[PDB]
This record gives structure tokens, C-alpha cells and sequence, in this order.
């Protein structure tokens, strides 16, 4: 189960 | 930028029996950046049904791939892995050898 | 009875070849159960272990959604780094992503990692307290002034303690006879004459899981470090894997010699001698 909102970099 | 040289294995998944069939496997490793070539041979010609993994890599970044294709070995084909990589000046054939 | 989960994302961008190639890949200590890839047609998180299809429609469709999601985070950070090296429009880059959570044999919590890389070289890490981060090189310190104001790590953190570890319990439980298993080596011995004096000895793992394996050969009790062929530990192709070490001995002093076998399904380490 992946993490959900992922931040940009 | 890095450029890593493919390490490679050829060998079967099961203990080679004439007649009997296998899987040939050909894993290609360690190498950066992830564009490669690899070919099964039998018989000094491309096998045609030959499937790969999901690319995936190690703790330090290197690549591996599994190249793998179903096969009946017998006493006298002759098979081999062929690579073609940037950090590669010819294409690498590694001969298959059953105690190996 | 220790265990993990990782995730990992590559892109290789593709430039005057359209979108850059994403492809991501998840797994249960050496067992992979799902990936996606860019450039097949489904445009789907798949199931690439047997006991993954149990899940119904509302996980698949949750995990579809989700890594979609990570695949655009990536065609950003291509340009974004792309605009700190001087890198060309033109050559190709890569960006490497691994995150997960180890658990012990309680299946409680254990550890988190959240490591990212830029052509090879390591670039931005998570610090082992899940608090902090590594930066590679000046270039990543700004990536490291930016996450460090928008809590990224806090966030990145909860899911890594807490969502991760119980996920991964679900899934240990569910593939019962696939995971919680541990398969010793089936070992044995081959001897090949190089001359009439010169004999090579291979000592073979065959058929284990997880992975992890040591093999080492003894020479009247002293190590064969400096004179051991070892090879990288190898897939089978049917969820296990293999591995040799070889010496080459004189003949008639093959009894010398011994091989040392190690592995976590094995209650005593082996030790293998030639007849």
C-alpha cells in the first residue's frame, strides 16, 4: 500500500 | 556522469537433465546507467521468446535485470548470454556451463 | 522472523522520445507482489504475487490512483534538477526513489527510510529519526531548506511508523505459506580437475529464501578469503535463489578444505568437506 500525497521536490 | 559495468550469470533455474525441461536465466547486475541489450543464444542465434523483470536496483544504485526464457537442455546446444552496454566496447557473450 | 517492505521508482527521461519511462516496483522482503509501467498498456497497478489478487476492487483502484500520482511527481523533478547541474534539454537523466518500513519478529516496528538519487550518485535522504535530512551536496540543501518548512518528513514520518508496518502485517498473514516461510539451502559439492594436479572445488546453495546467505571455504581452519571466487547471490526465476564459492587446491589435498554455510533457515551453520 503506497504513501498517499507525495510532496515534489 | 557514472557509468557501472553490467556483472553477468548465466545458468539454469533447476540442475541441467537432458531432456527434461528449465528455465535459462541470464542476470545482468551493477551496472549504471539502465539502457542494456541482453539476448538469449542457442546455437549462436537469437532466442525469441525470452522475457525480463521489472527494473529494479541495490542500495548503492546499480541495476539488475533477470533475462529468462523456457528451455530442454541437451547434451550437445549450445547456449550463451549476449550484452551490449555503453561501458562496453562489443557486445560480452558469457557461454552457459552447467557446473557454473 | 524479521521482515520489510520496499518501494522503488525509476525514471529515465526521454528527451525528442516523448514522456520519460517510469517504472514502479514493490516488495515484501525478496517476494515482489505489484508494479507499474509507464509504457504498457494497462496504465494499472498490477499484481505480480499470487496472494496480492485477493485484495478487491477499492485496493487496486486505490493503488492506481496513488502511484499515478508519484509517476508526476517524478516528471517534475527531472526539470527541476535538470535546472540546477547546467544539464542540456538534451541527454538523458535518472531519478531513483526507495521508501519502507522493517519490522521485528513481533511485527512490531523497527525502522524507516526515504532515500532519493540523481544519476547514480546519492542526492536526499531521510535521517534515521525520520526527523531530519541528508543532503549529498550543495545543490540538495536547498532541497533540504524547501522540505524542512513544509513538514514533508512529518508526514512521510506517520505513514512510515504507523500505515506502513500494519499494510505490511496484512500482507505476511495473507501470504502465509509464500512469506513466513524459510527454505534452507540444499547444498552440495562439485569437483572439476583443472590438470592432473590442479582440482577446482564449488561448494552450491541452491533453492533458499530470503536471500540472505554467507559462504566461505576453510583450509585446515584458517579462512580462504584472499583465494575465494564468490558470485553476487543469483534469482532461480520461482521466488528463491542461489549462490557458489570455489578454491582451487591441490590434488589429494581436497580434504583440507571445507565449506562454511550460513543461512537463516539452517539450525546449524553447515560445514562441508570433499569424501
Amino acid at each position: 500500500s503506497l504513501f498517499n500525497t507525495i510532496a515534489v521536490l | 556522469m557514472i557509468q557501472r559495468t553490467p556483472k553477468i550469470q548465466v545458468y539454469s533455474r533447476h540442475p541441467a537433465e537432458n531432456g527434461k525441461s528449465n528455465f535459462l536465466n541470464c542476470y545482468v547486475s551493477g551496472f549504471h546507467p539502465s539502457d542494456i541489450e541482453v539476448d538469449l543464444l542457442k546455437n549462436g542465434e537469437r532466442i525469441e521468446k525470452v522475457e525480463h523483470s521489472d527494473l529494479s536496483f541495490s542500495k548503492d544504485w546499480s541495476f539488475y535485470l533477470l533475462y529468462y526464457t523456457e528451455f530442454t537442455p541437451t547434451e550437445k546446444d549450445e547456449y550463451a548470454c549476449r550484452v551490449n552496454h555503453v561501458t562496453l566496447s562489443q557486445p560480452k557473450i558469457v557461454k552457459w556451463d552447467r557446473d557454473m | 522472523g524479521s521482515h520489510s517492505m520496499r518501494y522503488f521508482f525509476t525514471s529515465v527521461s526521454r528527451p525528442g522520445r516523448g514522456e520519460p519511462r517510469f517504472i514502479a516496483v514493490g516488495y515484501v522482503d525478496d517476494t515482489q507482489f505489484v508494479r507499474f509501467d509507464s509504457d504498457a498498456a494497462s496504465q494499472r497497478m498490477e499484481p505480480r504475487a499470487p496472494w496480492i489478487e485477493q485484495e478487491g476492487p477499492e485496493y487496486w483502484d486505490g493503488e492506481t490512483r496513488k502511484v499515478k500520482a508519484h509517476s508526476q511527481t517524478h516528471r517534475v523533478d527531472l526539470g527541476t534538477l535538470r535546472g540546477y547541474y547546467n544539464q542540456s534539454e538534451a541527454g538523458s537523466h535518472t531519478v531513483q526513489r526507495m521508501y519502507g518500513c522493517d519490522v521485528g519478529s513481533d511485527w512490531r516496528f523497527l525502522r524507516g527510510y526515504h532515500q532519493y538519487a540523481y544519476d547514480g550518485k546519492d542526492y536526499i535522504a531521510l535521517k534515521e529519526d525520520l526527523r531530519s535530512w541528508t543532503a549529498a551536496d550543495m545543490a540538495a540543501q536547498t532541497t533540504k531548506h524547501k522540505w524542512e518548512a513544509a513538514h514533508v518528513a512529518e508526514q512521510l514520518r506517520a505513514y512510515l511508523e504507523g500505515t506502513c508496518v500494519e499494510w505490511l502485517r496484512r500482507y505476511l498473514e495473507n501470504g502465509k505459506e509464500t512469506l513466513q516461510r524459510t527454505d534452507a539451502p540444499k547444498t552440495h559439492m562439485t569437483h572439476h580437475a583443472v590438470s592432473d594436479h590442479e582440482a577446482t572445488l564449488r561448494c552450491w546453495a541452491l533453492s533458499f529464501y530470503p536471500a540472505e546467505i554467507t559462504l566461505t571455504w576453510q583450509r585446515d581452519g584458517e579462512d580462504q578469503t584472499q583465494d575465494t571466487e564468490l558470485v553476487e547471490t543469483r534469482p532461480a526465476g520461482d521466488g528463491t535463489f542461489q549462490k557458489w564459492a570455489a578454491v582451487v587446491v591441490p590434488s589429494g589435498q581436497e580434504q583440507r578444505y571445507t565449506c562454511h554455510v550460513q543461512h537463516e533457515g539452517l539450525p546449524k551453520p553447515l560445514t562441508l568437506r570433499w569424501e
